[PDB]
């Protein structure tokens, strides 16, 4: 791992739905979601910003964040590029981020999750690739 | 005591108070240590006219008790209680009276270390009309 | 009045007061019902049980619950502990006004206001009773403390008395075979509308809303629609005892009783909550709460405070006292009275309390004072601050108002207050509100006497006779003089030894004990104010200072002894026992333990061997026994508890012998260890054990260094090695030097690649040819002469010495 | 189901229902509950029966998914089993011929490092060995890794199954599509593989291949991951004086500050670095390199100065930008900061040239004044550019443009001895239209010091002497003044001694001449006329009078160190200033306990009762700020247990809902009300909850500043100094003596200590200890200290003002 979680969230208050690739961040995720994403990740419109000594990549898509958090780094552009990768595939499954469409389509941004970053190391996913799995 | 308040908000009169009493009682009731830590810190940032009288109130200090001059010497050297612009000119005088010269000017001029007029109490007046307006 | 709690809930129509607990629980209108903790400010429960108005409520504490009735017609129960409804059951077919809980089995009373109060068994089938006589709507049923009994106030202008074990209410004629109810012009005339009557009570004010009892007395007392309160008498249906209360202005809902006055406080849908006389049955006063009108009352069969139910909320007020004074003698404590009347004695963990008689006050407590021999007890009664009153003494052990009016113990006499005072058996008094001094002639001085007065200080309370306009003054005992004033800081309260003669005062940290007039003897240490602490007289004190009694000292000794489960006082150290009471006057007593206290009396005597039977688990904590005694810099106690790694590293060092401390050093598995043990090891004088540890901490270069210094020149050989490979060019280096050849360097720069200082090395110990060696296989030019010479003869004669100082002699003690 | 924890009874209910979308909205369900943290292992048998063999991609990827976030937990309907029921028919999906599903399996399956499932994941590697998409090759590197990870470092993953168990790492670097896991431990042939695949690379590819090996000897080869790594490449080959000019580094480096002008401000920062590297003293401070940008030929064209000129600033751009843009200015040219900051200056202060750099705001316009002034008092050569442009500024002819500057031009003199004899003349001109104090102190100082040079001096005071305006500290300014230099110079109907008459006059005299001062109180209290009345003893003439003292500046005078300086540009200072530069019965005995610096609450737990308390539990509780690092954990508190149980201590924490006193310790045992007893272990204090923090003296000055501080206490055992006590104590009230406010010599010195903390409390605190070591014959109240004391409400401001007398809590048990 150097990607601890990839993780969609809502700045309610809480992480709408995340990946924990093997056990590690299970409430964990919710907590630090829940808390950075509110303040725009802390972010000042900075995609990359790191706070508690957690880096935390991001997008704004309403009172949505979409989060990528490493507290670890292979290069620059790869931590992007897997979060890019991922805001092609969420509006397949959701039609933008909402906090109620995201919450029903937790098994379908859950699986792209492990395929898209796998055991942390980024992966490469694509919306055809993804309708193999949910077939 | 009062002067423990505000360093800066307190303003040129309360700073100008202790330091007008602190240096024409010449402390021995009190510690005048105290008082002078108190006032140094509030001249920094307050107005021109209580930088200045700082400066010549600690030379009438001076004068009237021989103890005194060692904090008066750390006091006018900085640039605060002398070289602002004010505070400078009559720092460059109360200053040079007190180092260079004689202090028959300085012994003279301190006769307690007195005000610069004696009215009478304005106040109670000012107050009773001030009241019910 | 003091307002203890109060949240707005928007309108109470039941009220209860649980009878085990401080709790209060409220029905609303709204449909909530939520159950509080009011002296601790937690919502227990909330429930909103029915849309509309629940207008009963009742505790159901036989095991830990509480019931309900709602207007859903039902009596449900509730778990407060759980958040579940335990059981569910059909009380009647109309509003449940008011619900009460029988102890017998768990069965439960409703009353409704379709006329009939019924009771209920869950545990059965069976729907055991229906008590029914009323003929419009029972607002109200009510508990006595008794089970057997209960009463229910209804608006068809009756209160009926019921059995809940009986059919409706159970009674026999011994003069006849006939029932009880006469439907026919008789001694009294009533329908036949029961099985029998036990007794039909009078209700008369177009209706009584509310019914309910003193906690002491059979005496009820009932608020009814109209704007009176009538009191009347459950236990015989008197109409020679009734008596009415008038001041309300509209619709009376509630009157009761308050268990803790001499006053009758009642509510009223008006606006106004009026407080009645209790010997006189009329309004002394109202009050205007402004939460408008009040439809229940609550008065508390615990004994604790008093609740009144208004239609913004509810109240929970407070006509009690706090911090009271005190003295314990052998097994009695003596206190100023304080709600739930005369309690005391036993217990040490529970909040229960239980009885002994001990009264040091039985009558309004104008004074409560302790002789100083603590052998009578003095009770200044009637109130006043004029000039006179009557004080009655009263014996310490057992205390009554008089123990016998033919003996001499128990008078009383007059005197606007009488304490006690020094030469143990005096009293001082004030009859004049001046200070007058009190024989009687031999014996704990019972009779008043006029000579002797000032013109300064007041009359009040003391065990000195304290009195006070300015500060607490201290007077003597046959001089109307003041013997001493004293002034400071206090966390209300003031504390005796146990003998009245002298005075412990409170400081800004902990407390301070002090003898007659104000002489400190000494300060108990303790960063914050202690609560109470008492003194066995001198010696072993004893405190409370949280939740816990423990010893600020006994012989030098210091120990917690023991912790109980609520915050108290010490009431104060009369014999082995410290005895406590808290602001609620529940008790606690402690043995004072040979646990802590043997454990120190005998490691200060330096005893171990007694001190490891003293090792127990009641007081082993962590360091006081194995790792307190590692606190001496010449070892003894350091001796005896060595068991951590780190103990044993401190013990070595504060010796001055490492030998331990290597393997203490070891076990701590720490290389700082070694070099600081190694370094104090060449501080005893003996290198071998310095380079052991030295080695291992792979200081070699500190090694070379110390070891021509030391005299060695094999194991300076060693150090060179496993420092040449380090490149320590302060390490291998050295020994070369140290040695009278240098060769050894002149490798190990060759291995550094310093052929230049590898040359000049070696070319003056005249090992030119070592020297020419370097310069030939890297850069030659060896001819160049430096500001040090670089072919001059470096022979040193090494270490005269045939015994090396690693072999540096000892014999240690 | 955004996060409902009880739900599982209907997810069981959902999960089997005979409709397929109902089961995998089930399913879906458990998922989000779980990674939020919630309830799921009752569903177990129900989710595993539909899906198990299927090559429905849909179920199989759900349950799936479900298995690498939880599997281990979940048992009932899996258990456990080396085939269990995630990978039992799975081996099925792995062989199925989508390669979704059967790609999906693998990739779960290798990702576990679980023993109960490391044979099936091995020859899982086969549903991706055949590879369908860049995915399937990737998905099979990355999952033999996992598997090698997954205990398997030996012969059971390293070779191939049929194609890959740790081989896809070398075939990938050959074939089409890259990834490389393989960033350690794994095998070497593949290491040297990646090598030869930098050049036949696929770049998603080459940034896996490129964590594992860097550095090239090319240029590139492509692609942005080689072109990322080779940047960091070039800085290793040129290290020297920072990168000077940003390789490819500037593109990360503008989103770095995004808002928006901090961008600007840095960039201008690095191309002025870049121009050149100068002297680099005070405020000269440009790095990089020294000829790349060059500065100053005669024949460039159109010059590197039309860029200099940018940061020369007013604010020309936007105030962030500007603040970096004049030291940025200073920093490139000058002599120092001194040169540049005349030009810049002359720029900002106050002319009659033009009224766009002067303001009729008098403190502004004399600072500006200050500023170009303090810049002769550095360096030399700016006094003979000063005083011409000083003349302009007073030329504005308002009663306080000349006012200001009059009043630095007059502090000019003291320094700079008749050198500004030819400014007097011009001084004068506005002095006459006069609304203002400022004016006349100054032109009264110029005109008097000066006279020797002039002899208009009757006629140009007397306009001002019989004119008004304000008139307070004008007294002052020309007490000291008006006679000096020349006793008999002048004359224009008032030679110099009319000017002494009239010094004295103003000073505090009387008498005619210059038509009467305008007033003669004085200013402040404290300077009285007498000093100077007394001196002019040589009448106006340098000798040891008013000139003397006039002509000479108080002091040293020199620089910007602030002395007779302002320490660069008006402006730019205050941005400099703001920057703050901020850095059921129980019984407990107790004490704590460190032994290799573990700190522990040591209890031991009591039950001095023959009563049953089993059901016994023990816990440490969370207060708020107060936690628990580990519980006591004995399941002890049994019919006469004597138990020594340890709960670790921590401080530092987040506050919990509950109560917020001592220490709470809790022990349970049997009792159903009160099954949970509260008991207490020794002290803890609320001040722990504070939290410490430090000040500067700018951010001490500016709290005191900010909010009150009047709020003062004399503590005793302050008699010692900062270091001793009253740090120690300071401390445990999370506080901590930082920088002074103090002032001593032999008359002052009492220590001040600015003290700082941020409470966990809504508030700061804040304190000064002044103590009161007799430094003079007539000490406050002899040694001991008086805390000036404040928190931002002054709620902690009390905690600071006791806990800093004594502090101490011991026991032996």
């Amino acid at each position: 791992m150097v990607l601890l979680a990839a993780a969609v969230c809502t700045k309610a208050g809480k992480a709408i739905v995340s990946r924990q690739f093997v056990e590690m961040t299970r409430t964990r995720i919710e907590g630090l979601l829940a808390a950075f994403p509110k303040l725009m990740n802390t972010g000042k419109q900075h995609t990359f910003v790191e706070t508690e000594s957690v880096r935390y990549v991001y997008q704004p898509m309403e009172k949505l964040y979409m989060v990528l958090i490493t507290t670890k780094n292979s290069n620059i552009l790869e931590d992007l590029e897997t979060l890019r990768l991922f805001s092609r595939v969420i509006p397949e499954y959701c039609r933008a981020l909402e906090e109620n469409e995201i919450s029903e389509h937790c098994f379908d941004l859950i699986f792209a999750f492990d395929e898209i970053v796998a055991l942390g190391y980024r992966e490469n996913v694509n919306l055809a690739q993804i309708r193999t799995f949910t077939e | 005591h009062l002067c423990e308040f505000i360093e800066d908000c307190e303003f040129t009169v309360l700073a100008t108070r202790i330091l007008h009493l602190l240096g024409q009682e010449g402390p021995k009731t009190n510690n005048p240590s105290k008082y002078i830590r108190f006032i140094y810190n509030r001249v920094v940032l307050e107005h021109e006219e209580v930088r200045a009288g700082a400066v010549s109130a600690l030379a009438k200090f001076g004068a009237q008790n021989e103890e005194m001059l060692p904090s008066i010497l750390v006091l006018l050297k900085r640039c605060v209680m002398d070289d602002d612009n004010e505070v400078r000119d009559r720092a460059t005088f109360y200053l040079n009276v007190l180092e260079q010269k004689q202090k028959a000017l300085n012994a003279g001029y301190i006769l307690n270390g007195l005000t610069v007029s004696i009215p009478g109490l304005e106040k109670a007046l000012q107050q009773y009309t001030l009241e019910p307006s | 009045m003091l307002t203890k709690f109060e949240t707005k809930s928007a309108r109470v129509k039941g009220l209860s007061f649980h009878p085990k607990r401080p709790w209060i629980l409220t029905s609303l209108h709204n449909g909530v019902i939520q159950l509080w903790d009011y002296r601790m400010c937690t919502l227990i429960d909330k429930f909103d049980e029915h849309d509309g108005p629940v207008r009963g409520i009742d505790f159901h504490k036989q095991q830990p619950l509480f019931v309900s009735g709602g207007d859903d017609y039902k009596i449900k129960v509730w778990n407060y502990k759980l958040r579940r409804c335990l059981f569910t059951l059909l009380g009647h077919l109309d509003y449940i006004r008011t619900t009460f809980f029988h102890h017998e089995y768990p069965w439960i009373l409703s009353a409704s206001d379709d006329q009939t109060i019924r009771v209920w068994n869950w545990q059965s089938r069976t729907c055991v009773c229906v008590l029914t006589g009323h003929n419009h709507y029972v607002m109200c049923a009510q508990f006595h403390p008794s089970e057997d009994l209960v009463v229910s106030a209804s608006l068809d202008q009756t209160v009926r008395v019921w059995d809940i074990s009986g059919l409706r209410k159970k009674n026999l004629s011994p003069g006849a075979v006939e029932s009880d109810v006469r439907g026919i012009t008789g001694v009294d005339l009533f329908g036949t509308t029961d099985a029998v009557v036990k007794h039909v009570l009078e209700g008369h004010d177009r209706g009584v809303n509310w019914a309910a009892f003193h906690p002491t007395m059979p005496l009820i007392v009932s608020g009814a629609d109209d704007r009176q309160v009538k009191i009347w008498r459950m236990n015989e249906s008197k109409a020679w005892e009734v008596d009415t209360c008038r001041g309300h202005y509209n619709n009376v809902s509630c009157a009761v009783f308050h268990p803790r006055q001499e006053l009758i406080l009642s509510n009223s849908e008006d606006k106004s909550i009026r407080v009645w006389d209790m010997s006189k049955r009329t309004g002394v006063q109202t009050f205007r709460r402004d939460h408008d009108r009040f439809w229940v009352l609550a008065a508390h069969p615990n004994l604790n405070l008093f609740a009144a139910g208004h239609d913004g909320g509810m109240i929970v007020f407070k006509l009690e006292r706090e911090r009271p004074a005190y003295a314990v003698h052998g097994n009695m404590l003596h206190y100023v009275k304080d709600r739930f009347l005369r309690q005391l004695d036993f217990n040490s963990s529970k909040d229960v309390a239980v009885m002994q008689l001990r009264s040091g006050s039985k009558f309004p407590v104008f004074n409560m004072s302790y002789n100083p021999a603590e052998n009578a007890v003095l009770l200044c009664t009637r109130a006043s601050n004029l000039e006179n009153s009557t004080y009655d003494l009263y014996t310490i052990p057992k205390d009554a108002d008089s123990q016998n009016p033919d003996a001499p113990e128990g008078k009383r006499s007059s005197g606007l207050t009488a304490v006690w005072v020094a030469r143990n058996r005096f009293a001082v008094l004030d009859r004049m509100h001046s200070l007058l001094i009190k024989n009687l002639k031999n014996e704990i001085t019972k009779k008043i006497q006029v000579p002797n007065c000032d013109e300064i200080f007041y009359a009040g309370t003391g065990n000195l006779l304290l009195r006070d306009a300015d500060s607490i003054t201290l007077f003597d005992v046959q001089q109307k003089r003041t013997l001493a004033s004293v002034k400071i800081s206090k966390v209300k309260y003031v504390i005796w030894s146990a003998d009245m003669s002298h005075v412990a005062l409170l400081a800004k940290h902990a407390i301070v004990i002090c003898n007659r007039k104000l002489d400190a003897l000494c300060n108990i240490h303790e960063n914050i104010r202690v609560k109470s602490g008492a003194w066995d007289e001198s010696g072993v004190f004893i405190y409370t200072t949280s939740n816990h009694i423990k010893y600020a000292v006994t012989t030098g000794d210091h120990g917690i002894i023991r912790t109980l489960d609520l915050p108290i006082y010490v009431t104060r150290v009369k014999g082995n026992n410290v005895y406590c009471l808290d602001r609620e006057c529940r008790p606690r007593v402690l043995t004072i333990d040979p646990t802590e206290f043997k454990f120190k009396l005998a490691l200060i005597n330096r005893k171990y061997d007694e001190v490891l039977h003293m090792v127990r688990n009641a007081k082993l904590v962590g360091q006081s026994i194995i790792a307190y005694l590692q606190k001496k810099g010449y070892p003894e106690v350091a001796l005896h508890f060595v068991k951590d790694e780190k103990t044993r590293f401190s013990l070595a060092l504060e010796c001055g012998n490492i030998e331990i401390a290597l393997e203490a050093a070891k076990a701590l598995d720490d290389k700082n260890c070694w070099e600081k043990l190694g370094e104090v090891a060449l501080l005893q004088g003996n290198h071998q054990i310095v380079e052991m540890c030295y080695q291992r901490t792979k200081n070699f270069d500190k090694l070379s260094f110390l070891y021509l210094i030391t005299g060695n020149l094999e194991k300076l050989r060693k150090m060179m090695k496993i420092a040449e490979i380090r490149k320590d060019m302060s390490g291998h280096y050295q020994n070369a030097l140290y040695l009278g050849d240098v060769s050894e360097r002149v490798r190990i720069l060759k291995n550094c690649g310093q052929k230049s200082l590898a040359y000049l090395s070696a070319a003056t110990h005249g090992l030119d040819e070592e020297a020419e060696s370097l310069k030939e296989t890297f850069d030659p030019e060896k001819e160049t002469i430096p500001d040090i010479d670089p072919n001059a003869k470096l022979l040193q004669p090494p270490a005269p010495i045939m015994p090396l100082d690693t072999n540096w002699p000892l014999l240690t003690v | 189901m955004d996060s409902e924890p009880p739900s599982e009874i209907s997810l069981k209910n959902d999960l089997e229902k005979g409709d397929v979308k109902s089961k995998t909205e089930a399913l879906k369900k458990v998922i989000i509950m779980i990674l939020n943290g919630e309830k799921l292992p009752g569903l177990l048998m129900t989710i595993i029966r539909f899906v198990l063999p299927l090559q429905d991609h849909t179920i199989k990827k759900l349950l799936l998914v479900f298995w690498e976030i939880v599997p281990k937990t979940t048992p009932d309907g899996r258990l456990l089993h080396e085939m269990i029921l995630v990978c039992d028919a799975y081996r099925k999906d792995l062989q199925h011929p989508n390669e979704f599903i059967r790609g999906s399996t693998l990739r779960f399956l290798c990702k576990l490092k679980e023993a109960e499932l490391l044979e099936p994941l091995m020859p899982a590697i086969r549903a991706c060995l055949e590879h369908r998409h860049s995915y399937v090759r990737r998905n099979a590197v990355l999952a033999i890794y996992t598997i090698y990870r997954n205990f398997e470092h030996l012969i059971p993953d390293a070779p191939e199954l049929i194609h890959d168990f740790l081989v896809n790492e070398k075939d990938a670097s050959c074939k089409r599509n890259a990834f490389m896991m393989l960033i350690h431990a794994d095998q070497d042939r593949a290491l040297d593989y990646l090598s030869t695949c930098i050049d036949q690379v696929q770049t998603f590819g080459d940034i896996l291949q490129l964590v594992i090996v860097e550095l090239i000897y090319k240029v590139c080869h492509a692609n942005p991951s080689e072109r990322a790594r080779f940047i960091r490449c070039i800085y290793n080959l040129l290290q020297s004086s920072s990168p000077a000019v940003k390789y490819e580094a500037a593109g990360t480096l503008v989103t770095l500050s995004s808002a928006p002008t901090a961008i600007k401000a840095a960039a201008q920062c690095y191309i002025d670095l870049i121009i050149k590297e100068s002297d680099n003293n005070v405020k000269l401070i440009v790095l990089d390199r020294l000829v790349e940008l060059k500065e100053h030929p005669a024949h460039e064209r159109v010059l590197q100065d039309l860029v200099m000129d940018i940061l020369r600033v007013l604010s020309t751009p936007d105030l962030e930008v500007r603040k970096k843009t004049l030291q940025l200015a200073l920093d490139l040219v000058s002599s120092r900061n001194v040169e540049e900051l005349v030009i810049v200056l002359k720029k900002e202060v106050i002319k009659t040239n033009n009224v766009s750099e002067h303001e009729d705001t008098d403190k502004y316009r004399q600072l500006l004044v200050r500023t170009l002034h303090s810049c002769s008092v550095r360096f030399p050569d700016m006094a003979a550019n000063v005083i011409p442009v000083l003349m302009e500024f007073l030329s504005d002819s308002n009663e306080a443009a000349a006012a200001d500057v009059l009043e630095f031009v007059r502090e000019a003199i003291q320094r700079f001895d008749n050198l500004r004899m030819l400014i007097v003349e011009k001084m004068l001109e506005v002095f006459h239209a006069i609304k203002s104090v400022k004016i006349y102190r100054g032109a009264l100082w110029i005109l008097g010091e000066y006279c020797s040079t002039k002899e208009d001096i009757q006629s140009v005071m007397t306009e001002v002497r019989r004119s008004l305006g304000e008139i307070p500290i004008v007294e002052s300014e020309i007490k000291k003044e008006a006679g000096e230099l020349k006793p008999e110079e002048e004359i224009t109907v008032g030679p110099v001694q009319k000017l002494v008459t009239e010094m004295g006059t103003y000073a505090t005299q009387s008498a005619l001449s210059s038509s009467r001062p305008t007033k003669k109180e004085e200013d402040r209290p404290p300077l009285r006329g007498f000093l100077l009345d007394g001196d002019f003893f040589v009448a106006a003439s340098l000798a040891t009078t008013l000139t003397k003292i006039a002509l000479r500046y108080v002091a040293l005078v020199q620089e910007k160190k602030k002395q007779n300086s302002f320490v660069a540009e008006a402006m730019l200072l205050m941005a400099t200033i703001l920057h703050l530069g901020k850095s059921d019965p129980v019984y407990a005995e107790a004490y704590v306990h460190v032994n290799q610096y573990d700190i522990v609450l040591d209890v031991l737990v009591v039950n001095q009762t023959s009563d049953t308390l089993q059901n016994c539990t023990l816990e440490l509780a969370t207060l708020g700020d107060l936690k628990l690092v580990e519980k006591p954990s004995p399941l002890t508190l049994a019919p006469h247990d004597f138990a020594n149980i340890k709960a670790n201590v921590k401080v530092a924490s987040t506050e919990n809902g509950i109560i917020f006193g001592n220490i709470v310790y809790d022990v349970s045992g049997a009792a159903s009300d009160r099954n949970c007893v509260v008991l207490s272990d020794i002290h803890i204090d609320i001040m722990d909850y504070i939290q410490p923090a430090t000040c500067t003296d700018a951010e001490f000055r500016q709290m005191w500043a900010e909010f009150e501080w009047e709020n003062k206490v004399t503590v005793n055992t302050n008699m010692t100094d900062l270091n001793d006590y009253l740090q120690h104590i300071l401390k445990s009230t999370n506080m901590k003596c930082l920088t002074p406010e103090k002032a001593l010599s032999g008359y002052c010195g009492f220590m001040a200590a600015n003290l700082y903390a941020r409470s966990i409390f809504g508030e700061d605190a804040l304190a000064n200890v002044s103590i009161e070591k007799p430094v003079h014959q007539g000490p406050d109240a002899a040694v001991t200290g008086h805390i000036r004391i404040r928190a931002k409400s002054q709620g902690m401001a009390l905690s600071l003002g006791d806990k800093i007398n004594l502090s101490q809590k011991k026991t032996s048990l």
